[PDB]
C-alpha cells in the first residue's frame, strides 16, 4: 500500500466527481476538489524522490 | 513500469476529457430555442402596440382634421406594407426551414436537425435566399428612412460584421453560414421579423408624432 | 531510444488531443448571434415597456374619469402588479451589471465585453455563488404572485422550470442557463430574456386585469 | 486473452465515443461518458490493490 | 510491414487533423472531430484485443 | 549519448502546439497561426512514422 | 534534486491549473494557460529526454 495506491484512489475520487457532475448528480463537485487536491499533494510530495 | 510523466498522463487524460466534456452543453440550443420563443412573443406585444397606435390616432385626431390626418396615415399605412414584405419574405423562409428541419421532437423542445450546421448553409447560401433577404432587408431599410430621413431605425440592418482574425465574413455568412446550427438560424430569422416590427413601430410612433 | 507500449503511445496523442480541445470554444459567428438576439430582445422590451406605459395612461385618462369608484381599485391592483415585477426586473438588471462588470471591459472590435465567450465567469457567478438558484426562486415567487393575483389566465412566457430529462439527465434550470458550457454572453443573453419575458407577463397581465372593466 | 487490459482500453473507447456524441451534441453523450467514467474508476480502485 | 503501429499513426494524423479544423474554426470542423475521435475509439477498442 | 529522431520531433511539434494553445486561452496576438502551424506538422510527422518500423 | 522532480512538480502545477478550471474558481481563468505552459514545457523536456540512446545489445 505504497504511495502508489493513493495516486490511483485518489483518481478514483476525481474521476467519480466528474461522473457526478456530467451526469449532474448532486454531490459531485466536492469530490473533484478533494481528489485533485489530494492528487496534486502526492505529486508534490513524489518529487522528492530518487 | 511507467515514467513519471506516464503516470501524469495516465491519470490526467481522464481529468481533460471530463473538462471538455463539462465544457461543451446542449444549452447553446436550448438557449436559441428559447430566444426565439422570447423574440416572438415580444413581436406580438410590439405589434399589439402598433394595432393599438393605429387605433389610437384613428379617433383621437384624425376624427378632428382629416384634412391633416390623410397624409400621416396613408403614409403610416405605407410604412406597414413595405414592413410587411420583409415580413412575408422572413415567414416563407421560416417554414421552409422549419420544413427541412425534421418534424418537431417533443423530447427537447423543437425540430430534430437543430444543430446540423449545414441545412441552413444549404439552403440560405447556396441557393442565395439569405442574398435575397439581405437586399429585402436592405431597401425596406432604405423605403422606411425615405418616410422619415429623421429618425435612425438601429434595428433593420444587414451590415456585414467587423472583420476578426484576418479573415472577412458577409451577413449571409454571418447569420446562416457555415457552424450556423439550424435552431441558431430560426433564431436569426425571428430576430429579422424583431427587427423589422421594432423599425415600423418606430417609423409609426415618429410619422404619427409629426402631428 | 526509449520504448513504449502502444496502450501509452496513443494515451499521449489522446492526451495531445484533449488538450487542444481545453483551447475549443464557442465560435465567434455563435457568439455574434447572442449578442443580436440580446440587443433585438432589449429593444423589444423597451417597446414592451412602451406599450405598457401607454395601457396605463389610456386607462387612468379613458376609462377612470367616468367610474372612479370602481377603476380606483382596478388601476391599484394593476399598479401591484407593476410592483411585483420590478421585484425581478431589478434583480435582472444587478445580475446583469455584475455580469459586465466581471465581463472585462467593452471590446471595440466586437460590441460586447471582453472575455464574451468565458464560459467561467457565469459559471461561477451565478452557480458556485448561487444567484441563479436566487433568481429562480425570484422568477417562481413572481409568477405565483402575479397567478394569484388574478388566476384567469396564462403567464406561459415567465416559468423558470427544468428542461424535460433528455438522454437519462436531469439539467436544473440554473444549470441549463448559466452553468457550464455556457459562454458569458449566452448568461447575459439568458439575463435579458428573463427582464423580456417578466416585461410580457406584467404586460399580459396588465391588459387582462384592464380588460376586467 | 481478454485480461484487465481489455477494460482499460474499452472503457476509453466508451468514454471517447461519449465525448464524441456530447461534442456533436447528440442524445447519450453524457450517459456514454458515466459508464466509461464509472468503468475507468474501478479500474483505478481495482489497480490500487497490486 | 504494416503493423499496429502504423494504424495509431495514421488515427493520430486523422484524429488531429479533425482537430485542427475543430479549433480554428474552418469548413468542416464540425464534422471531422467526429471523424477523427471515432478513429481513436476504434483503436481503443481495436487493441482490447490484444 | 543523444540522437535526434522523428520522435523528438513530434514532442517540439506539440511543444508549438501547446504554446499556440497558451496563447489563444490567454487572449494573447499569435495565438491561431502556432496552433495552425503546429499541428499541421504534427499531422504530417505522425503521417510519416506510419512508412517507418520501430524494433 | 533531478529531472523527474521537474516532471512530478509539472504534473502539480497542471493538477491545480485543472481544479481551478474544473470547479470554476476565481483564478481558474489563466492558471490553466499556466498549465499550459508547463505542460508545453514538459512536452520540449521529454522531447530532449526520448532523444536518449539505449544501450544497445547488439554485443551479445
Amino acid at each position: 500500500f505504497g504511495i502508489n495506491t493513493l495516486i490511483n484512489w485518489g483518481a478514483t475520487v476525481v474521476i467519480i466527481g466528474l461522473m457526478f457532475k456530467i451526469l449532474h448528480l448532486k454531490g459531485g463537485e466536492w469530490m473533484i476538489g478533494v481528489g485533485l487536491a489530494v492528487e496534486a499533494l502526492l505529486f508534490f510530495i513524489m518529487g522528492f524522490m530518487q | 513500469k511507467e515514467t513519471p510523466r506516464q503516470r501524469m498522463i495516465g491519470i490526467l487524460y481522464l481529468v481533460l476529457l471530463g473538462l471538455v466534456a463539462l465544457n461543451v452543453s446542449d444549452s447553446i440550443l436550448d438557449a436559441f430555442k428559447n430566444l426565439g420563443n422570447s423574440l416572438n412573443t415580444s413581436t406580438q406585444n410590439t405589434q399589439a402596440g402598433i394595432d393599438n397606435m393605429f387605433l389610437a390616432f384613428r379617433e383621437t385626431k384624425l376624427k378632428e382634421n382629416p384634412e391633416r390626418a390623410q397624409p400621416i396615415l396613408q403614409k403610416a399605412e405605407q410604412a406597414q406594407a413595405l414592413v410587411q414584405q420583409l415580413t412575408s419574405k422572413v415567414g416563407e423562409l421560416t417554414t421552409l426551414l422549419e420544413g427541412e428541419g425534421g418534424g418537431l421532437d417533443e423530447e427537447t423542445g423543437d425540430v430534430k436537425y437543430r444543430s446540423s450546421t449545414d441545412i441552413s448553409a444549404r439552403l440560405m447560401i447556396n441557393e442565395g435566399r439569405a442574398k435575397e433577404l439581405r437586399e429585402v432587408i436592405t431597401k425596406t431599410k432604405a423605403e422606411l428612412l425615405t418616410l422619415t430621413n429623421n429618425e435612425i431605425n438601429l434595428t433593420l440592418e444587414a451590415e456585414d460584421p467587423a472583420p476578426r482574425g484576418g479573415i472577412k465574413k458577409t451577413w449571409e455568412q454571418a447569420n446562416f453560414g457555415d457552424g450556423i446550427p439550424l435552431t441558431a438560424a430560426i433564431t436569426a430569422l425571428e430576430k429579422i421579423n424583431a427587427d423589422a416590427k421594432n423599425a415600423e413601430s418606430a417609423v409609426v410612433k415618429h410619422i404619427f408624432g409629426k402631428m
